[PDB]
């Protein structure tokens, strides 16, 4: 089902894409997994501990 | 032959699909030149481009960003966030004052902003707030200035403005009008000469900056920096 | 909102006390940054009642771990509202779904 | 800012000790020659971090 | 360790296989100029010491 | 003014040798060090014009692995030595040179047929060793002016398959740089600590000092850019 959803989305079926390094402008030889993820901030801010 | 010589690139074509989306083409380019030029241009365009931004807001009856007004649907913090998204072009001044007054129920949009003839609001459709009562009214003053890069409010107050007033508020200024840059390179066809490349750049920006001026400015900065290399002992 | 959720977000967000839930169905008459006024429909209102309910949002207060607590309305004038609907989001809530 | 210049002058050869609780074995305390960075996080060299 | 492992792993067929490099500097050049992939097997002139 | 940018100072150059040198710049704006270093490395590697030796012909040789007695080293070793030959020609872009020697020991570039248009920078370089008397080496080598780098599989074509028995092909390392590297670090000024400081380490054969090469690369890039900069 994940693959089918991706295919309807016109994204690569494997979920990996080609990618370029911004700092040089070249291309990584390996495909890379790029996607969307859900992230949290954990209430251990540095300025509360230093 | 002419191995020591070069062809030179020119802006052979420029296309605009929207006020935000633009495409530019450089031709001809020699082998390998395309990638280095594209990378340098992308870098400089993302980093440097001068921009016009919203810095200071003053609203009557409001003392700090965490308060709330009677008639506004959103909190003050939300409307500050909305103003941060505003994009505006100013021509004659290095800083300018904008004025807004609205009353009556309805959305308030950048079209309602009162402006001078040297100020262009690119996208008046950008909403700011909603007024939900007939007697509710909003009256605010905005300060707009020009700078490079991005500067946080912390360092802004660290500039130590003498005698900070109470009723004025500070936001981060994301001056940079360039939002995304892509470059592509393909085989050219000029005069049926071999080993020639056509370069294309696509950009999405705030409708403020002219794409052609943007590329010329980037190349100017790059050449200026290289001049210091040219001088070396 | 989280893209890849689990459906549980609705139940948790409504069941916690932070969100303001529509205790009586009707139509939203008035909204501002801090007050909600809702006209109860004719059939749902009890005899002798004014037919209007009001809610006041906890605008800003010290949470028990110094974080903010804020309630933001997420409806507009004249939108119908239903029994058990969420009128005002709380912290880490969007449209009545958990938004950590 | 002259205080910052003085501060850069003082520490130039002044080693400091870094300790991680619990100090299971004597490697747990080590000496380093500092370098000044803005921010609030202490930066280690990964090799000794291992 | 991952980087070194990738850097030293060879493959049976790669860009520029079998050419001869007069020195490791030319190997670095050919890699950075993109005319040969790291994994390609090649003969190289190398000096060592004992 | 928004157009302001912290131009660098040529803060130092350190020459380990005529061929090996380091050049450092400080300070630069965030992210400018990387772009300048990358662009320079690209131009040095792929676009520097140079003069290089591309073909060798020997009477007794048909292929790169053709056996030859008397010579100490194999044919591929002499091919590598030719590839390493430091040579610069100021006259024609295409020159043919011949070497013929009978002697025990090294065969240095000093024994090549000299010409006023061409300078061998390192005559001390050894092409091979000839083991015995009454043994001879006789060759003709071809030198060309070109840009960038070309390996064997690139230059070979069916359009040029019409080759005689005595033709061998050498990789033309025109660009005189042997190695370019750059690294980027932090530098501080005016209590600012968000800056780029740049270091370039360079090795090139004896054709030119690295400073001259860097200046040439900068000039090439500027001349490329020049059609865009409407400013003075």
């Amino acid at each position: 089902e994940i693959k089918e959803l991706l295919k309807l989305g016109d994204l690569p079926t494997s979920g990996q894409i080609r990618l370029y390094d911004g700092r040089t402008g070249e291309q990584f030889e390996r495909p890379v997994t790029v996607g969307y993820m859900y992230m949290l901030k954990l209430n251990h801010l540095v300025d509360d501990k230093m | 032959g002419s191995v020591t010589e070069f062809l030179k690139p020119r802006l052979v074509d420029i296309e605009q699909v929207s006020s935000t989306h633009a495409k530019v083409t450089l031709e001809p380019l020699e082998r390998g030149f395309g990638h280095t030029l594209g990378n340098a241009l992308r870098r400089i365009l993302l980093s440097s481009m001068p921009g016009c931004a919203v810095t200071e807001v003053e609203i009557d009856g409001v003392l700090h960003e965490y308060s709330t007004k009677e008639g506004v649907q959103e909190d003050i913090l939300e409307i500050l966030l909305n103003l941060k998204g505003l994009a505006v072009r100013v021509q004659g001044k290095d800083e300018v004052i904008l004025t807004l007054n609205k009353s009556g129920i309805g959305p308030v949009t950048a079209a309602d902003i009162t402006h001078d003839g040297d100020v262009e609001i690119v996208k008046p459709q950008h909403v700011i707030c909603h007024l939900t009562d007939e007697n509710a009214s909003i009256s605010m003053r905005i300060k707009v200035q020009r700078g490079r890069g991005y500067v946080p409010a912390s360092t802004r107050i660290h500039s130590e403005e003498d005698e900070r007033p109470i009723g004025r508020l500070l936001v981060d200024a994301c001056y940079s009008p360039v939002e995304r840059i892509a470059y592509n390179v393909e085989a050219a066809r000029v005069e049926q000469r071999t080993d020639l490349d056509k370069l294309v750049i696509e950009m999405e920006t705030n409708g403020t900056i002219d794409p052609e001026e943007a590329i010329r400015r980037a190349a100017t900065i790059l050449a200026e920096q290289l001049e210091a290399f040219v001088d070396l002992r | 909102k989280p893209l890849v959720g689990t459906g549980m977000e609705r139940a948790v967000a409504v069941d916690s006390g932070v969100t303001a839930v529509a205790k009586r169905g009707g139509v939203v008459q008035y909204v501002d940054a801090s007050r909600i006024v809702i006209k109860v429909n004719e059939d749902e209102m009890y005899p002798g009642e004014a037919g209007i309910d009001i809610y006041n949002l906890t605008k800003y207060t010290r949470s028990n771990q110094n974080t903010c607590i804020n309630q933001m309305p997420c409806v507009s004038l004249g939108e119908p509202v239903e029994r058990g609907d969420v009128l005002a989001d709380g912290p880490s809530t969007d449209l009545g779904e958990l938004a950590l | 800012a002259v205080v910052w210049d003085i501060l850069d002058e003082v520490i130039r050869e002044h080693p400091v000790l870094l300790n991680r609780a619990p100090t299971l074995h004597r490697l747990g305390i080590q000496a380093f020659e500092p370098v000044l960075i803005e921010g609030k996080a202490i930066q280690l060299h990964p090799l000794v971090c291992a | 360790v991952l980087g070194l492992y990738y850097m030293t792993r060879d493959c049976v067929n790669a860009k520029g296989e079998g050419m001869v490099l007069t020195g490791p500097k030319e190997a670095e050049r050919l890699y950075r100029s993109g005319l040969a992939s790291l994994h390609a097997r090649v003969k190289v002139r190398i000096t060592e010491y004992e």
